[PDB]
């Protein structure tokens, strides 16, 4: 069940980096957030969609450096 | 480090993907790799930060269109009713793996293709076979050569499985074992290789799993011409592709003493990708230079 902790950690990592992307809007932050989200298990198919939707929105706002 | 390849030389790489299962990947390649390189070398500001969103849009479009060619088995081919290609499916994994930093990518699509390659196309001795060659033979680069095909293709598929590992670890149980078996095969036949191309690609594949050492590493290093390139008599494009695989191997080994001459040769080729039959050269040279820009001291 360490596999449950890994998946839970991927989820936290994603949530953190996505929140961080929303804060800096950099290309660097975009990459970390996007990769992190793509790593979240389909187990969290729903919050994964919400996180991804959040990424797409920051992209709609525009990046800066 | 050396100077980055100027962003202006890369503007023609932002392309619209079109065509069927193979052609779509031919169009997707340059745009994915260009963005990857420009992101790593941080040239968006002094080049057009907004152009990046358009490029991401084209990547999104390629990805989406490629899904229309995903067969029930998770494998890919030019058309949905054409027998699936081992190389194309592995190439899709390779490209989508590098694009996980750029757009949304479905893990099940990616790992479904990895799983299929393992379960259906890997022999018990670790070799990966192609039962339905792609129509666009110009898109597979140096693998078009008929000699040392089992080695060249196994190295190619193994490279894709290794780059997908992070993404597919938790959902593809057989992945670790498959990587090992393919490695075993490459290792047992590496010393008998004759072509610089195979030496280089199997070299990178072995280096990623720390099995390129001792006499194998010596073979890899001494194959280089003037210590700065891996070449064979044939098209110059395969040599640019080979040398790029070799550079990735060297970076994997952290042999930064041997790296400088290789990067210099690559830069002096002034190869900026794009055009007919440039798929592997374009994707590889820039993946290699990006990795270099990211690793080298």
């Amino acid at each position: 069940t360490d596999a449950t902790i890994k998946k839970e950690q991927k989820l936290i990592q994603a949530q953190n980096l996505v929140r961080e992307f929303e804060k800096t809007h950099t290309v660097s932050a975009h990459a970390k957030a996007q990769k992190a989200v793509n790593l979240v298990s389909f187990e969290y198919k729903v919050k994964k969609m919400v996180l991804q939707e959040r990424i797409d929105n920051v992209l709609k706002q525009g990046l800066v450096r | 480090g050396s100077r980055s390849t100027d962003a202006e030389r890369l503007k023609h790489l932002i392309v619209t993907p079109s065509g069927a299962g193979e052609q779509n990947m031919i169009g997707m390649t340059p745009t994915v790799i260009a963005v990857h390189y420009l992101d790593e070398t941080e040239q968006w500001e002094k080049f057009g930060l907004e152009k990046r969103q358009g490029a991401l849009e084209l990547i999104k479009k390629g990805y989406t269109q490629q899904l229309a060619f995903r067969q029930p088995s998770s494998a890919f081919a030019a058309f949905v009713k054409r027998a699936p290609s081992t190389w194309l499916t592995a190439y899709v994994v390779k490209v989508f793996s590098l694009a996980v930093n750029l757009i949304a990518i479905d893990s099940q699509v990616l790992c479904g293709a990895v799983k299929w390659l393992i379960l259906e196309k890997q022999k018990p001795d670790g070799v990966f076979q192609e039962d339905a060659p792609v129509i666009h033979q110009e898109m597979i680069g140096g693998l078009r050569n008929n000699n040392e095909k089992d080695m060249a293709l196994t190295a190619f598929v193994l490279i894709s499985l290794q780059e997908a590992k992070d993404i597919c670890e938790e959902q593809v149980n057989s992945l670790p074992g498959s990587i090992t078996k393919a490695g075993d095969f490459l290792e047992a036949n590496y010393m008998n290789l004759q072509r610089s191309y195979t030496v280089a690609i199997a070299g990178y594949a072995l280096a990623q799993m720390g099995r390129l050492k001792g006499p194998l590493l010596n073979k890899f290093l001494t194959t280089a011409k003037d210590k700065n390139r891996w070449e064979d008599p044939g098209k110059q494009l395969y040599n640019v592709e080979a040398t790029s695989y070799a550079l990735l191997a060297l970076l994997q080994l952290k042999d930064f003493d041997f790296v400088p001459p290789v990067v210099r040769w690559l830069n002096e080729q002034r190869y900026y990708g794009g055009g007919y039959g440039s798929t592997q050269a374009t994707f590889m040279v820039f993946q290699a230079l990006a990795q270099y820009q990211k690793d080298a001291p």
